[PDB]
């Protein structure tokens, strides 16, 4: 496994793999979006398409389910996401290979991630602001991928900082989001009604929580979702609903001696992975106990 | 391998280009898994550190030779009928499954095979090979004699056995016999010799047992020190020849045999050392079965457990007492891996092999616990502790070919899962229709398989959503009304 | 106070009642978790911890157990009530704190859990010929296990013959 040049002129934030992991898109604050391809024969990954997508430091991207098109979004600190669809009849390092399927400007403040629901729900997408407001987007007709409609607009608390949030996978179970600001975590589902409501928070953090993902409940009812810390420890709750959600603290680990950037999920939750400043990154597995336990450490 | 201050093994990310460096340096490293085991990516935020490290998860299995392997113990599994359940047919099902164990056992010897060539010795061999040496255990111990001690197939257990026990490490290698024939002593008057006789004898190795002995005084210095010493001696290396391997009344009489040439040795004159006069009787009581110098001349636990039943008692009865008073002799090692699962194995408790085998190698695990389930030696939540730990596995298991990429370990995944004895109807209707979007598919064939699972368990869902992806071709086919 | 009066009302009868039990605490544990404090920060934990362990928190129960046998119960007392996971609950516990030789009935037990029964027996003889003979006996009813004196004949049957005789005398 050998390293590849991402070619941006500043730091790089998000990167991420599309549905069949084929591709990852790239972002950082060198304004510029990248998509690259996992070569069949040689195993080398090769620049797709480069271009100026946002006028700031881009932050965020998530791609969206391959049944509703080759959708990248993005968002950045010019306080607005920008949604992207793949024109496949083009060239390759071009530039004219994405458009801007439409521009959010909603958020009155710059944005900090934005990941795309799950896509039994349908074609939606959520995203949290520096102003501590989540917005729930969705093109509420899969024919027309232009205009998006504002469906919430929840407000999390203060602005005296990071964020981040990610959906619940499972489309067995009733829809809910997962979003986290600053040392808090906060878990929404869908009402009766059809708005939001707060279900339930992740205690225990005690610095700003770097990073969080809802794991895919594959065989479970039971759900799971990590926490990264900036206290340096990986989080792991054991979400099981009957007010009618239990959390439940599993593991807890220090293994990291730094602060927990990037908590990452397999595709099957079977495997977690936590990345820090010990810059080595832990997987772990679960046991028949349901504790967690590390397989294995990559290094630097 | 190496194993770091958090526990587990240490890999490093990058042979050449290790992008953090001292300590105090601290950088946000993340590190996103993919949707494909072998193809991840480990990037870092931080001016000066642009590069995208793609990285495989430590340990990973693309072989050939493996979804070769993974196919075979299928195969075995999806024919053991329904007999892979032992109801909470007394002899008839044991008999089949010992085999199934044998075609187990035997796949791994295969694939353990085409790696040593392939690769050499990389660290997968000798983990395959450890998986291998608790899995001849494993049989020994309750895949040969269903219900009966070492009379219903002598032939076939003190093979196993003495597979097992020399099937496990490379010693006595043969690069130190000879230093033990290179100071006031011949080389048959130090116990530096004698021990290694003993401990030939112990593991069974008789035919080089007695090419020790022809090293030095046999026909040499007894013949011309003691008339009775270079006897028993002669009667003894001749008597080791014809160990009996096959017949159970055979070995009564051979025992019976030792025990008189003992005995005879034992109460006659000697001139020869009255040093040497007792590592002969000794190498005597042990050949005969004297549970007191079996442990004596043991250098291991599994050495005297082996010899207990070679020259003393052949039955698995006494199992358990032979186990206690070989570890109360001589420790068990830590260093090697099948030890402690293998005390565990004949000590009964079975169940805390898995753990360690799964450690090594998933599948092999995997499929351990599944046939010791058949064998019978161990809430929608499929993937719960309610279903047998047996099954955990193996759903542990298809769930990992799921993320390995391999279009044609699918099948093995997802069929896996439908057999799993344990878990509702629903209960798999539910995680295959989960695990399906993610179907590497290509060709015509891998989609019309496909649609056969839409049919055998109706996702009616799955199946639109394929009538989707022929609409996306059909359109970009519609661009030819040339 | 919540917990004083929680922890007054341990269910010991109902198996729905655990459920419900475990969810309350729970629910408590979350609720003071995430909330503010104006007490110690350090006498913040101690409350955390205690709250933790009611709630069956593998991590905690380990740490402040002071023996095996302690955490190998609160497993079951507090986190999930069943002996499929009794192999579980061992490994985590012996591995904690080993187990101690200055007592006896502890390798006994460990070796009960772990399900190798037969390896008490003899133990339990150095105690009591009598009880040992009998427990023998019972364990090979449950079925946890010219030489009528013998090894061939069932190490429970042969024990029975070693009271038998031992009482002649």
């Amino acid at each position: 496994m050998q390293p590849f040049d991402s070619g941006h002129d500043d730091l790089v934030h998000d990167v991420v793999y599309d549905f069949y992991g084929r591709h990852v898109a790239t972002c950082s604050s060198d304004q510029h979006i990248k998509v690259f391809k996992l070569d069949k024969d040689t195993s080398n990954w090769e620049l797709s398409d480069s271009w100026r997508a946002h006028d700031s430091s881009i932050v965020a991207i998530d791609w969206a389910s391959p049944e509703y098109g080759r959708i990248i979004a993005s968002a950045s600190y010019d306080k607005t996401v920008k949604l992207w669809e793949e024109d496949p009849d083009q060239e390759e390092c071009s530039g004219r290979r994405w458009n801007k399927l439409c521009t959010l400007n909603d958020s009155k403040g710059s944005l900090y991630s934005v990941k795309f629901a799950p896509a039994h729900l349908g074609l939606k997408l959520a995203c949290l602001g520096n102003d501590g407001i989540l917005r729930l987007y969705d093109a509420l007709e899969p024919s027309d991928l232009r205009s998006w409609t504002l469906t919430s607009e929840m407000k999390v608390l203060s602005i005296p900082s990071d964020f981040c949030l990610s959906w619940c996978p499972s489309r067995f179970s009733p829809e809910k989001l997962a979003v986290s600001a600053l040392e808090q975590a906060i878990i929404y589902q869908r009402g009766k009604d059809g708005k939001l409501h707060v279900a339930a928070k992740l205690p225990g953090h005690k610095s700003l929580i770097r990073s969080i993902s809802w794991a895919p409940s594959i065989g479970r009812w039971y759900q799971l979702i990590a926490t990264g810390c900036k206290d340096g420890r990986i989080r792991i709750f054991k979400i099981t609903e009957k007010s009618n959600l239990q959390v439940e603290l599993l593991s807890e680990h220090d293994d990291h001696n730094g602060e927990v950037w990037s908590v990452s999920w397999n595709l099957t939750g079977t495997i977690l992975s936590s990345a820090g400043d010990d810059g080595k990154v832990r997987l772990w597995k679960a046991t028949y106990s349901n504790e967690f336990k590390c397989m294995s450490v990559i290094t630097a | 391998k190496r194993d770091p201050v958090s526990g587990a093994i240490l890999v490093p990310m990058t042979v050449n280009d290790q992008p953090i460096e001292k300590n105090g340096d601290k950088m946000p490293l993340k590190f996103k898994l993919g949707p494909l085991s072998y193809q991840n990516m480990a990037f870092i935020t931080a001016k000066d550190k642009y590069k995208l490290y793609p990285v495989r998860i430590p340990r990973l299995d693309t072989s050939k030779e493996f979804s070769a392997y993974v196919s075979g113990l299928f195969e075995i599994y999806r024919d053991l009928g329904d007999d892979r359940v032992f109801n909470v047919f007394a002899k008839e099902h044991n008999a089949t499954v010992n085999l199934a164990m044998e075609a187990i056992l035997n796949e791994l010897e295969v694939f353990i095979g085409r790696v040593k060539d392939q690769d050499g010795r990389v660290n997968r061999f000798y983990e395959l090979e450890e998986s291998l040496t608790v899995l001849n255990c494993l049989r020994t111990m309750y895949f040969i004699l269903d219900g009966q001690d070492v009379e219903e197939n002598r032939s076939e257990f003190i093979e196993s056995l003495l597979n097992w026990i020399n099937r496990s490490d490379g010693e006595p290698d043969e690069e130190y016999i000879e230093q033990v024939f290179s100071a006031g002593k011949k080389v048959f008057e130090t116990q530096y010799f004698w021990k290694l006789l003993n401990q030939l004898v112990l593991r069974g190795l008789l035919s080089q047992a007695i090419g020790c002995i022809e090293r030095s005084d046999l026909l040499p210095y007894l013949s011309d020190t003691c008339a009775v010493s270079f006897d028993a001696v002669s009667d003894s290396i001749e008597l080791l020849k014809q160990y009996p391997k096959d017949s159970s009344s055979t070995f009564r009489e051979w025992k019976n045999l030792v025990l008189k040439l003992s005995q005879a040795f034992g109460s006659s004159a000697t001139d020869i050392s009255g040093e040497l006069r007792d590592y002969i009787e000794d190498f005597l009581l042990v050949i005969g079965g004297n549970q007191r110098k079996i442990l004596q001349y043991s250098r291991t636990w599994y050495e005297s457990f082996c010899g207990f039943l070679l020259y003393y008692i052949p039955s698995l009865e006494l199992s358990a007492e032979y186990l206690q008073m070989s570890l109360e002799a001589n420790v068990v090692d830590i260093t090697n891996d099948w030890e402690q699962p293998c005390v565990d194995i004949i000590s009964g408790k079975i169940h805390s092999i898995l753990p360690v085998m799964e450690s090594l190698d998933s599948c092999t695990a995997a499929f351990t616990a599944m046939i010791c389930e058949a064998k019978g030696l161990i809430l929608e939540d499929l993937f719960s502790y309610r279903n047998g730990m047996a099954s955990y596995m193996l759903n542990s298991f298809a769930f990992e070919l799921c993320s390995l990429g391999d279009k044609e370990l699918w099948p093995v995944a997802i069929g896996l899962i439908a057999l799993s004895a344990t878990g509702t109807r629903s209960a798999k209707k539910m995680v295959i229709a989960e695990l399906l979007p993610h179907y590497p598919f290509v060709t015509n064939d891998d989609i019309e398989w496909m649609l056969s699972i839409c049919v055998e368990w109706r996702l009616p869902e799955i199946a639109k959503e394929i009538y989707t992806t022929l609409g996306n071709q059909m359109l970009s086919a519609h661009n030819i009304i040339e």
